[PDB]
This record gives structure tokens, C-alpha cells and sequence, in this order.
């Protein structure tokens, strides 16, 4: 029991920083959308 | 106290139960480690060995031989040490007083027999005092010991049923730990794995956009190219 | 003697159950931050 | 009892990590196969 506490503690923490990459990366995906978006307008209005 | 200090991240209350063939392959991974390096007969966590007859304070040299002699039986359960003379203790027969036997021989075999016969009569009366000590005690007595014994089975019974009791709380306890934890770990792994996916499929989209961007760029550069020649 | 005999098998079986877990998980871990920094390169067809 | 209760500790802790090996077995598989389905996909 003591070593599953631990090992649940431990567990949830990588868990947690694990979560926190991908959110991290699905942020960073986010953003680059956001900014290709904005270069595909920009290139639509010089285009145009 | 117990000297394992290890963890490993072992859910069993949340973490679904092994496969046989799991396990097969995870024990024939802990016996090529285990085969990968040589044991280490002075490690720490294992306590020391037993010490010999010789070298034990509490043993005596008596004790040692007779441990040795224990220990060469083939059969130790059914070693059954030498009894002691009993048959001096049963009724002495008539000894047979031959006719060429001296006066001196034949009075010193009827003296041994004598004092035999004293030896069980001795024997037999204070057999027949014990006898009497039990009809006169024996029920007290029995109740007594009965008693004792029943007070000792019921504490013995007592003690096992409370560590059985501590054990079930203990693993109750560590079983609803165990459940929240692997929920709330359950939930963030699909969470993470949704994530992860989310993201492949904006960066496919990303990617998608930037070519789109690119064949843009390149036909905005062909144009502006187009007309510098043209001018 | 037969449980201190017992006793130290079941320390090298756990040394050796320790070691091939911490192998194991360096192996998962690999794999695991490989495929979160997957990121996804232009499939650029075959021309 | 030291010894029987080392051991008993020792076969728990044993179990434990015999569990914790076939997880990480597992989820070691299941990276190797999504990278490889990912490698041969493409498009996501």
C-alpha cells in the first residue's frame, strides 16, 4: 500500500507533465494554424 | 520491519489485470536480467546467515551433538532417540536357581531380585498415591486446564481476527486510493491521446495551408517576375 | 535456511524484475516523447 | 519470521513489478505500433 501510494503520486505526477506537453503542443499546432491562416489572407489581399 | 524500499508503478486496484502470456513474457524478461548479471549473495535487503552449532551462544556442545546426530538421521521426523532400561521397572520373575549354582551366587541373584521387586513395589505404590491424587483432582483439574486452553485459543482467535481486520481495512483503503487515481489518470490518458491527435490534425492542416501559402507565393513571384521582363 | 535460501533468490529475482522494469520504461519513455514531438513533415507525393 | 516476512515483502514487491513490467510492455508496444501506423499513414 505504500508503495502503490508512492507509485500513484509519481505516476499522476508524469501523468500531469505529460498532459501538460501535449496541451503544450496542441497550443503551438493552434498557433501555427492561426498564423498560416493569417499569411494565406495576407497573400489573398496582395494577390488580389 | 521489512527492508523493501523499492517502487514500481504497479496499479493493481486500477490498472487492468495481466494477460498469462503478459506475465509469461514479463517473467522470462526478469530471468534474462536476472541471468544478464550474477547474484549478489552480500546484498543489503537480504539479512544474515544462520550462524553453526558451534559458533551459537545459545546452543550448548551437548546440544550440538545431539543436533548432529538429529541431522545424520536419513529420516529426521521418525529419529527416535534409545529408550531407557524399562523392563527393570516391571515384576521381577523367579530366578532360576540352578543346583551347581554356589550359595553366595544364588543369594546375591535373590538379593538383585529382591531389590527389583522393592523397585517396582515402590513404583506401584506411589503409581496407586498419583491414582488417588487424580480421583480426589481430576475434574478440577481438567476444568482448569480446559479453561486455560480455551482462553488461550480464544485470544489467539481474537488477534488473528483483529490483523485480519487491519489487513481488510488496509486493502480497502488502498483500493479506493488506487480507483480514484487510476480514473483521474484514465481520464487525462484520453485526454492526452485526444490531444495528441488534435494536434497531428492541425498540423495537417498547417501543413496544407503553407503548401497552399507556397504554390501562392510562387505564382505571386512568377507575376512580379512576369512583369519587371515585360517592362 | 530454506526461507533465507528463498529469501535470497527472491532478491535477485526482484534486482533483476527492477532492472528490466527501469529498461522498460526508459524504452517507453523513448517512445513516448518520439511520438509527442512527431511533428508532422509536408507529404510531399512521390513525383 | 525476519525471514519469512523479507520474503513475503520480496514476492509482494515481485508481483508489483511484474505488473508495472507488463504495463510498460504494453504501452511500449502500442507507442511502436502508432509510430509505425503514423509512418505508413501520413496523413493525418
Amino acid at each position: 500500500r505504500a508503495s502503490e501510494e508512492q507509485a500513484i503520486q509519481r505516476r499522476l505526477e508524469a501523468l500531469r507533465a505529460e498532459v501538460a506537453f501535449v496541451s503544450t503542443r496542441e497550443r503551438k499546432a493552434q498557433e501555427l494554424y492561426r498564423k498560416l491562416r493569417d499569411e494565406l489572407e495576407e497573400l489573398r489581399l496582395e494577390q488580389a | 520491519m521489512p527492508a523493501i524500499t523499492t517502487v514500481h508503478e504497479s496499479l493493481p486496484y486500477i490498472d487492468p489485470e495481466p494477460t498469462p502470456e503478459q506475465r509469461a513474457a514479463a517473467e522470462a524478461l526478469i530471468a534474462e536480467e536476472r541471468a544478464k548479471v550474477p547474484d549478489d549473495p552480500y546484498h543489503a535487503l537480504l539479512p544474515p546467515p544462520l550462524p553453526p552449532l558451534n559458533e551459537s551462544r545459545h546452543l550448548t556442545p551437548i546440544l550440538q551433538n545431539e543436533l548432529a546426530r538429529l541431522a545424520s538421521s536419513p529420516d529426521p521426523q521418525a529419529a527416535k532417540m534409545d529408550a531407557l532400561d524399562f523392563s527393570r521397572y516391571e515384576a521381577p520373575e523367579m530366578p532360576s536357581i540352578d543346583s551347581s549354582q554356589s550359595l553366595e551366587e544364588t543369594a546375591s541373584q535373590l538379593w538383585e531380585t529382591l531389590k527389583q521387586a522393592y523397585t517396582a513395589q515402590a513404583y506401584l505404590s506411589a503409581r496407586r498415591a498419583h491414582l488417588a491424587l487424580l480421583d480426589t483432582h481430576g475434574k478440577n483439574a481438567w476444568l482448569i486446564g480446559n479453561w486455560h486452553l480455551e482462553g488461550e485459543v480464544k485470544a489467539v482467535e481474537k488477534e488473528l481476527a483483529e490483523t485480519k481486520r487491519e489487513i481488510d481495512r488496509v486493502s480497502l483503503a488502498r483500493q479506493g486510493m488506487q480507483e480514484a487515481a487510476g480514473a483521474e489518470l484514465k481520464s487525462l490518458e484520453e485526454t492526452w491521446k485526444a490531444g495528441v491527435g488534435r494536434v497531428l490534425e492541425t498540423e495537417a492542416a498547417a501543413e496544407k495551408l503553407r503548401i497552399e501559402v507556397l504554390e501562392e507565393r510562387r505564382r505571386l513571384a512568377e507575376a512580379q517576375a512576369a512583369l519587371a521582363v515585360g517592362n | 535456511a530454506r526461507v533465507r535460501e528463498e529469501l535470497a533468490t527472491a532478491l535477485y529475482q526482484h534486482d533483476a524484475a527492477v532492472r528490466v522494469i527501469a529498461r522498460l520504461t526508459r524504452e517507453r519513455d523513448e517512445a513516448r516523447e518520439a511520438l509527442a514531438r512527431l511533428t508532422v513533415t509536408g507529404a510531399a507525393p512521390a513525383a
